[PDB]
């Protein structure tokens, strides 16, 4: 099961703060250390701090302002992560990993998307994307769906609640004036399609909304 | 059972007992420390041993203020467990000495 | 601190060869070295640890070898799903560091 | 309370007197002397401990005639003191055997 | 004779931003170096103790860090009080010696 559960994403307003959560399960021990680790969208891994649980005791990267604080929960065993006075430099991806004290770290959570930006938060418009009445087919079919108008990063895409995995693209979001867009593509044997539906799950986690599209055929 | 041997397996399950404490203090105390290189239980506990027995190999040390203190905490039980075994070893032998003399 | 540098920071190999990731450490830190595996959208992956021991539920297709300042992490027959970044990462001195990465191309 | 534990106390505190003084004619014996590592106060106290309990991780030490002349009599505090801390806790199970022994 | 070098000898920076100072030893020291602050005119004051150690009475806007051979002071938005010139020594092994110094320009 998930070790390590985090939020998909949080947005905050500059000079405003929020505090990242990680809820942890399976094996415990009074020794493990809880880490953050800071991924800025095209860069590397950069650690930010630790914490042990079972004495509440925490340290933090030198070498960058402190921005962080952690503390943690024993009862709930839930490790917090204080950012305070975001700014647009601090939009990432925050890791929360564990270490059982003996240096490195087994288990990581999904992260956390960190947006600071002033703009609102938008659920994205999911349309379908069927071929056209005069598309020529072969032995495969490609179909996808269209997610635009969405703000802040990030959605999920899924087909077929993630039972149709073979053949899929998610491209990467594009930016135009606040809002966010990106398409998915899957290519399924032209013979299974329609018969056997083809469905797009899109979660969009800054909204707590996730909405299903069918792929069927152009009436 | 006597005294001393009494003595002696106590300070055996002391020691052990401030080996284990001693090696996860010295990495909750270390961690922090910029060049510290005592912050991993593994290499913490066999840290405590060495210096337990005063081997000192000088592979791993404390930097900070309290992995010192912690040092000295196991130090000091070190010696004096095995200090203490000398002792019992010195009560056993003469006592026997006692009786191969009939006195 | 400790640096830990990964050079080249782009590796391209053809299918099916042996391929290795270099990571070389400003200071001597024994075998406390570990390498995670990170692919598009995921989060990291432990790999191999202490410089090379394996982690269960890795391909034995990755192994890891060195000690001192100089460490690699090898992929023998590299296939599409090696396709990633990958970081090294060392826990000989406080605070642990990880290296820039370096991106596998096929 | 008997001898042996009454010196036991005074190597105490005299091995507590001869680390502070110790560590204070370290610095004073070293600086001066290029290259020298034992020249601050609270490093200095620390490394005479780890040469009176001669655990000697190797992180510090002497360079200078005088400051090697100052670590032998640390030395010689501290094993002395150690030695006598066993030697009392030898005298005390002696006692405590010889009672058991209804002598 | 441990030897530091505090390369750039000026650094330009816009007024608010971070800045970093860089200090190296010619050999490996731990952390026990130590940064000054000397205005013109002035005499030098400290602001950081054993590379991180803040000193009271120092701007909370000041920091440190590093160990070995490696140590930075930073500045996190700089402003026109912090015009002068910045000095790093070492406490490590005898003589304690000096950097060449670091101009800051706003
Ligand atoms: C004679 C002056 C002795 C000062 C001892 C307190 C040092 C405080 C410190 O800020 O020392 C700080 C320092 C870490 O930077 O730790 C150290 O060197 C301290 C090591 C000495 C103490 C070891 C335990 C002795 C029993
Ligand atoms: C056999 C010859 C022994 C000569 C000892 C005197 C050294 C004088 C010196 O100029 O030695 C100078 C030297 C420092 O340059 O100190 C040292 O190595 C001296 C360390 C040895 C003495 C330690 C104390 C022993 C009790
Ligand atoms: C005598 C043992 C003291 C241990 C103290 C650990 C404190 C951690 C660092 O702040
Ligand atoms: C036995 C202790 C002698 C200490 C002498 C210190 C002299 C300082 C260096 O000239």
């Amino acid at each position: 099961q998930v070790q390590l559960q985090q939020p998909g994403a949080e947005l905050v307003k500059p000079g405003a703060s929020v505090k990242l959560s990680c809820k942890a399960s399976g094996y415990t021990f009074t020794s493990d250390w809880i880490h953050w680790v800071k991924q800025r969208p095209g860069h590397g891994l950069e650690w930010i701090g630790e914490i042990i649980p079972s004495y509440g005791r925490a340290n933090y990267n030198e070498k960058i302002q402190k921005k962080a604080t952690l503390t943690a929960d024993k009862s709930s065993s839930t490790a917090f992560m204080q950012l305070s006075s975001l700014t647009s430099e601090d939009s990432a991806v925050y890791y929360c990993a564990r270490e059982r004290g003996d240096g490195y770290f087994a288990v990581w959570g999904a992260g956390t998307t960190v947006t600071v930006s002033s703009a609102k938060t938008t659920p994205p418009s999911v349309y379908p994307l069927a071929p056209g009445s005069a598309a020529q087919t072969n032995s495969m079919v490609t179909l996808g769906c269209l997610v635009k108008g969405y703000f802040p990063e990030p959605v999920t895409v899924t087909w077929n609640s993630g039972s149709l995995s073979s053949g899929v693209h998610t491209f990467p979001a594009v930016l135009q004036s606040d809002l966010y867009t990106l398409s998915s593509s899957v290519t399924v044997p032209s013979s299974s399609w329609p018969s056997e539906t083809v469905t797009c799950n899109v979660a969009h986690p800054a909204s707590s909304t996730k909405v299903d599209k069918k792929i069927v055929p152009r009436d | 059972s006597a005294l001393h041997w009494r003595a002696a397996g106590a300070a055996t399950v002391l020691l052990v007992i401030v080996l284990l404490a001693g090696s996860y203090l010295a990495v909750l105390a270390e961690r922090g420390a910029p060049g510290a290189q005592l912050i991993t239980y593994p290499r913490a506990l066999w840290w405590s041993v060495e210096t337990a027995t005063t081997v000192g190999y000088g592979d791993l040390y404390p930097v900070t203020l309290w992995g010192r203190c912690v040092a000295v905490v196991v130090m000091v039980a070190g010696i004096t467990s095995f200090g203490l075994v000398t002792a019992a070893l010195a009560t056993w032998f003469v006592g026997r000495e006692q009786e191969r003399r009939g006195h | 601190d400790i640096l830990l540098t990964q050079s080249p920071a782009i590796l391209s190999v053809s299918p099916g060869e042996r391929v290795s990731f270099s990571c070389r450490a400003s200071q001597s830190i024994g075998t406390d070295i570990h390498w995670y595996q990170q692919r598009t959208n995921g989060s990291p992956r432990l790999l191999i640890k202490y410089a090379s021991e394996s982690i269960s539920g890795i391909p034995s297709r990755f192994s890891g070898s060195g000690s001192g300042t100089d460490f690699t992490l090898s992929i023998n027959s590299v296939e599409s799903e090696d396709i990633a970044n990958y970081y090294c990462q060392q826990s000989n001195r406080w605070p642990f560091t990880f290296g820039s990465g370096t991106k596998l191309e096929i």
